[PDB]
């Protein structure tokens, strides 16, 4: 029986020595196995593979266990969505433009150029290890990993097009966002107010207008009398703050925001761009950049930076 | 001087001795004294099912000798 | 009865380092700490293999950075 040694794995961190026989196909052994991108399940193996390592979904309670302490899933189909993924961000380019790591156009990527871009700029730290070691490949010029596990933890597939507000909130549930706290407050003219205090993802992102100054100064939504309410931020303790809102034209001021995106196109099929507030406005489209003196656009998501903030409002 | 942390995963194979009609919550607690580890930061992990904290052994088809994994949640 | 439970629980050991001593330097210093053998020991820093000819300013493997160590399991 001609054999050979190579190593099982999940995570990439912790592999396992496996001798697999070259009658069967890699599946036969082992159920579905992926080498680095490349679905390996129905094929034999040959004799160029010893010594390397292969992905393979999790099927015994110790792999269960170690995909789980790296992923934070617990989902089956997630190495299956990861790594059929991962094989497609592997043939991207990650040009580096303007000291920033973005992706070059291909199926569709316009919003995980955006994504990847803001992430370079907001403070973020990620608690999933998959995402650990993968955010800090991302910042060095090479996030083929970083972008199949974003493809993976929003489930959306190589091609399928994406939408930036709800991309940024499938990472935020899977970052370091327990010492921030958001409270808000509602005045109603006939019911006098209440008080809302929201902690975690939900104090960092806000659909309903993107200036931030007007936040602290206050929003109108519909009350529970039939008649209007006036919600204002009263404190606000996070590192940043995303305020979004559909797309329209918006003008952005120099050193007023952190950067923005926008969506320049119709109702789903578009396509996403990137400013940023360096030294001047920068607009990066992935793989190219364009700076400009003044930024009116189609602009739906603002990122603002924050320490620790509370209102004014006696 | 410098200050490097390593972070690991250790593993282990403890023994324990029940009788397969106890629960889960017994049956962590058996770990908790035998290795320290809390109840409450334990998860258990048979062929796919993280074990119930009130599921008696048998509910889960358990046998004598077979083996089940333990983790805990992220705390 | 007579049933066992493997163990695979996270821990966090911290190294004393200069940073220009060797992967095998630092794959040592786990062996004296913890146990696992230089052989059956893979680390990582920031998505990278550490490989065994080279320094940790090779890394930039700075003082309070924290690594990764994996297992070479056999069976
Ligand atoms: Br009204
Ligand atoms: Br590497
Ligand atoms: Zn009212």
């Amino acid at each position: 029986v001609r054999t050979i040694k190579v190593f099982t794995t999940v995570d990439n961190i912790n592999l396992h020595t496996q001798v697999v026989d070259m009658s069967m196909t890699y599946g036969q052994q082992f159920g579905p196995t992926y080498l680095d991108g490349a679905d390996v399940t129905k094929i034999k193996p040959h004799n160029s593979h010893e010594g390397k390592t292969f992905y393979v979904l999790p099927n015994d309670d110790t792999l269960r266990v170690e995909a789980f302490e790296y992923y934070h899933t617990t989902d089956p189909s997630f190495l299956g969505r990861y790594m059929s993924a991962l094989n497609h961000t592997k043939k991207w380019k990650y040009p580096q433009v303007n000291g920033l790591t973005s992706i070059k156009w291909a199926d569709n990527n316009c919003y995980l150029a955006t994504a990847l871009l803001t992430l370079q700029q907001i403070e973020l730290k990620f608690n999933p290890p998959a995402l650990q070691d993968a955010y800090y490949r991302a910042r060095a010029g090479e996030a083929a990993n970083f972008c199949a596990l974003i493809l993976a933890y929003c489930n959306k597939t190589v091609g399928e097009l994406g939408d930036v507000r709800e991309t940024m909130s499938y990472l935020f549930q899977h970052a370091n966002l327990d010492s921030c706290k958001r409270v808000l407050n509602v005045v109603c003219k006939t019911c006098g107010q209440q008080q809302t205090t929201l902690k975690g993802v939900e104090a960092v992102m806000y659909m309903g207008t993107l200036s931030y100054e007007q936040f602290k100064k206050g929003v109108q939504i519909p009350c529970t009398c039939g008649k209007q309410a006036t919600k204002y931020l009263v404190q606000q303790e996070s590192p940043f703050v995303m305020m979004s809102a559909p797309p329209a034209q918006y003008e952005l001021k120099h050193g007023t925001f952190t950067c923005a995106s926008e969506y320049t196109g119709n109702y789903q099929c578009g396509h996403y761009k990137h400013i940023t507030s360096k030294e001047t406005l920068y607009c990066i489209d992935g793989a190219l950049l364009t700076k400009s003196s003044e930024y009116k656009g189609p602009i739906t998501d603002v990122f603002y930076k924050e320490n620790s903030y509370t209102t004014t409002i006696k | 001087k410098m200050q490097i942390s390593v972070k690991t995963l250790m593993r282990k194979r403890i023994t324990l001795e029940v009788e397969p009609s106890d629960t889960i919550e017994n049956v962590k607690a058996k770990i908790q004294d035998k290795e320290g580890i809390p109840p409450d930061q334990q998860r258990l992990i048979f062929s796919g099912m993280l074990l119930e904290d009130g599921r008696t052994l048998s509910d889960y088809n358990i046998q004598k000798g077979s083996t089940l994994t333990l983790g805990l949640i992220l705390r």
